[PDB]
C-alpha cells in the first residue's frame, strides 16, 4: 500500500514538468552549445545537461 | 584529412611495409591523445550570449552596431551588434546568432544552407588522377596551359601582363576522357571542383536555369581557386533556354571580374554548338580527343588491366592492333568482361583468349544495323 | 581494418570540430559597454 502511495506522489510531483519540445540537431558545436532544430521554431544553439 | 596512397598494388612486403608504417604513426597518434585558462574570455563573452541562442537572418545594416534580423516566426527586429562579432563577415541573407531574451546580434554561424549547390560542390575529386590517364598528352599540356598553370602559376601571366585564358570546350566521340581529364585536372591542382551534368540546369521553373547558373558562379567564387565543369554542354549549348545561354555567356564575358574561377566544358557534338557560346573573347582554348590511336590504345590497356591478375600467355598486340576502332571506355568494358569470363570458368588469372572474345563480343554489340 | 577502425577511435579520441563562431580578434571587443547597452536598450521590432 505504502509502494503505491508513494509511486502516486512522485508521479504526480514530475507531471508538474512541462512537455520539454521535440528538437533534431543538424550540427553539434563542440562541448554544450550545440545546434538543434526545433518543430515550429528555426534552430537554436542549445547547452546539453549532465548526461 | 586523409590517408597516404600506398603505391605498390600487387601482393608484395612492400605495400605491408608501407601499411605497418602507416600503423605505426596511427598508433602514436592514440598514444598521444591518450596522453591527457582563458575562463575571464568565456565568462564574458559566452555569458552576454546567455544561453540558448536563436538563429536568424541578417536583412541590413543600419549603424556601426545596429542592424535588422528576421527570424524563423518571420518577424522584424531592429537590434543592437555586440563589439566582438566581425563585421565584415556580416552581409543580408547571413545566418546570425541572437540572444534569446533581446534578440541582440551575439554572432555569425557558418552557413548551412542552398542545399543543392553544397551537394555540388563536390570536391571529391582524389579518386584520378593524371596517372589514370595515358596518352592524352597534347590534350594534357593544352588543359595545363589553359586552366592548371594561371592557377598552379600565375605569376608567369601577370610577369607577362596577360590576362589568362577564360574559357575551355573539351569535344570529341566519348568515351575518350574528357570527364577524366576534368576531374584529372580538377585532382592535380586541388582547386575546388564544380561539376554539373548538362540537362541538369535546364529545369520546369523560368528562372531556375539562369538562377541555377548565377549560383552556382556565386558559389563557385566564394570558394575563390575553383574549377566548373559543364559536361554534355550540348543538351544547353545546341526563348528560356536560349536565356540561360545568354546567362552563361555574360557570367562568362560580361560585366564585373570574374577573378579566379576556370570553367571546362565537354561535348559530344561540337560542329552543332550555336557561335555565340562558343565566344572567340572567352572560349580560346578548344581541345579535341580523338579515337586513341595504337599507342593511346596500348596506354590504357596497360592501365586498366594493369590491377588486374594476368597469364603469360595474354599478347596485348592483337588487342590493340586493326584500326581506331574504339575509345577509352570501350577499352574498360573488354577488361572488365574479359575479367567476368574468367570468373565463369574459374580464372582469378585472365588469359589471352579471354580478352579475344571480350572484344570480339564489344565489338559484336558495339553498333548495330542492317546490311 | 585496423586502419579503419584506428582511423575511426582517433575521430572519435580527437572529438568533433569547434564548428566556432564570430568573436573578432579579442583585443578589439567587448568593454562594459556591450553589456551595459545590452541590458538597457532596447530590441525594437519592425512595423510598416
Ligand atoms: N585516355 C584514357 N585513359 C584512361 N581511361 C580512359 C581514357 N579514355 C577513356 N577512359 C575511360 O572512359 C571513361 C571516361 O569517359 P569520358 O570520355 O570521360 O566520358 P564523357 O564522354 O562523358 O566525357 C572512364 O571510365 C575511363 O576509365
Amino acid at each position: 500500500l505504502n509502494a503505491k502511495v508513494r509511486l502516486l506522489r512522485e508521479e504526480l510531483q514530475l507531471l508538474q514538468e512541462q512537455g520539454s519540445y521535440v528538437g533534431e540537431v543538424v550540427r553539434a558545436m563542440d562541448k554544450k552549445k550545440v545546434l538543434v532544430k526545433v518543430h515550429p521554431e528555426g534552430k537554436f544553439v542549445v547547452d546539453v545537461d549532465k548526461n | 584529412s586523409k590517408l597516404p596512397l600506398v603505391t605498390p598494388h600487387t601482393q608484395c612486403r612492400l605495400k605491408l611495409l608501407k601499411l605497418e608504417r602507416i600503423k605505426d604513426y596511427l598508433l602514436m597518434e592514440e598514444e598521444f591523445i591518450r596522453n591527457q585558462k582563458q575562463e575571464e574570455e568565456r565568462s564574458k563573452v559566452d555569458d552576454l550570449r546567455g544561453t540558448p541562442m536563436s538563429v536568424g537572418t541578417l536583412e541590413e545594416i543600419i549603424d556601426d552596431n545596429h542592424a535588422i534580423v528576421s527570424t524563423s516566426v518571420g518577424s522584424e527586429h531592429y537590434v543592437s551588434i555586440l563589439s566582438f562579432v566581425d563585421k565584415d563577415l556580416l552581409e543580408p541573407g547571413c545566418s546570425v546568432l541572437l540572444n534569446h531574451k533581446v534578440h541582440a546580434v551575439i554572432g555569425v554561424l557558418m552557413d548551412d544552407t542552398d542545399p543543392l549547390v553544397t551537394v555540388m560542390k563536390v570536391e571529391k575529386a582524389p579518386q584520378e588522377t593524371y596517372a589514370d590517364i595515358g596518352g592524352l598528352d597534347n590534350q594534357i599540356q593544352e588543359i595545363k596551359e589553359s586552366v592548371e598553370l594561371p592557377l598552379t602559376h600565375p605569376e608567369y601571366y601577370e610577369e607577362m601582363g596577360i590576362k589568362p585564358p577564360k574559357g575551355v570546350i573539351l569535344y570529341g566521340p566519348p568515351g575518350t576522357g574528357k570527364t577524366l581529364l576534368a576531374k584529372a585536372v580538377a585532382n592535380q591542382t586541388s582547386a575546388t571542383f564544380l561539376r554539373v551534368v548538362g540537362s541538369e540546369l535546364i529545369q520546369k521553373y523560368l528562372g531556375d536555369g539562369p538562377k541555377l547558373v548565377r549560383e552556382l558562379f556565386r558559389v563557385a567564387e566564394e570558394h575563390a581557386p575553383s574549377i566548373v565543369f559543364i559536361d554534355e554542354i550540348d543538351a544547353i549549348g545546341t526563348r528560356e533556354i536560349q536565356r540561360t545561354m545568354l546567362e552563361l555567356l555574360n557570367q562568362l564575358d560580361g560585366f564585373d571580374s570574374r577573378g579566379d574561377v576556370k570553367v571546362i566544358m565537354a561535348t559530344n557534338r561540337i560542329e552543332t554548338l550555336d557561335p555565340a557560346l562558343i565566344r572567340p573573347g572567352r572560349i580560346d582554348r578548344k581541345i579535341e580527343f580523338p579515337l586513341p590511336d595504337e599507342k593511346t590504345k596500348k596506354r590504357i590497356f596497360q592501365i586498366h588491366t594493369s590491377r588486374m591478375t594476368l597469364a603469360d600467355d595474354v599478347t596485348l598486340d592483337d588487342l590493340i592492333m586493326a584500326k581506331d576502332d574504339l575509345s577509352g571506355a570501350d577499352i574498360k568494358a573488354i577488361c572488365t568482361e574479359a575479367g567476368l569470363m574468367a570468373l565463369r570458368e574459374r580464372r582469378m588469372k585472365v588469359t589471352n583468349e579471354d580478352f579475344k572474345k571480350s572484344k570480339e563480343n564489344v565489338l559484336y554489340k558495339k553498333q548495330e544495323g542492317t546490311p | 581494418d585496423d586502419i579503419q577502425q584506428l582511423l575511426k577511435k582517433i575521430n572519435e579520441l580527437t572529438g568533433i570540430k569547434e564548428s566556432d563562431t564570430g568573436l573578432a580578434p579579442p583585443a578589439l571587443w567587448d568593454l562594459a559597454a556591450d553589456k551595459q547597452t545590452l541590458q538597457s536598450e532596447q530590441p525594437l521590432q519592425v512595423a510598416r
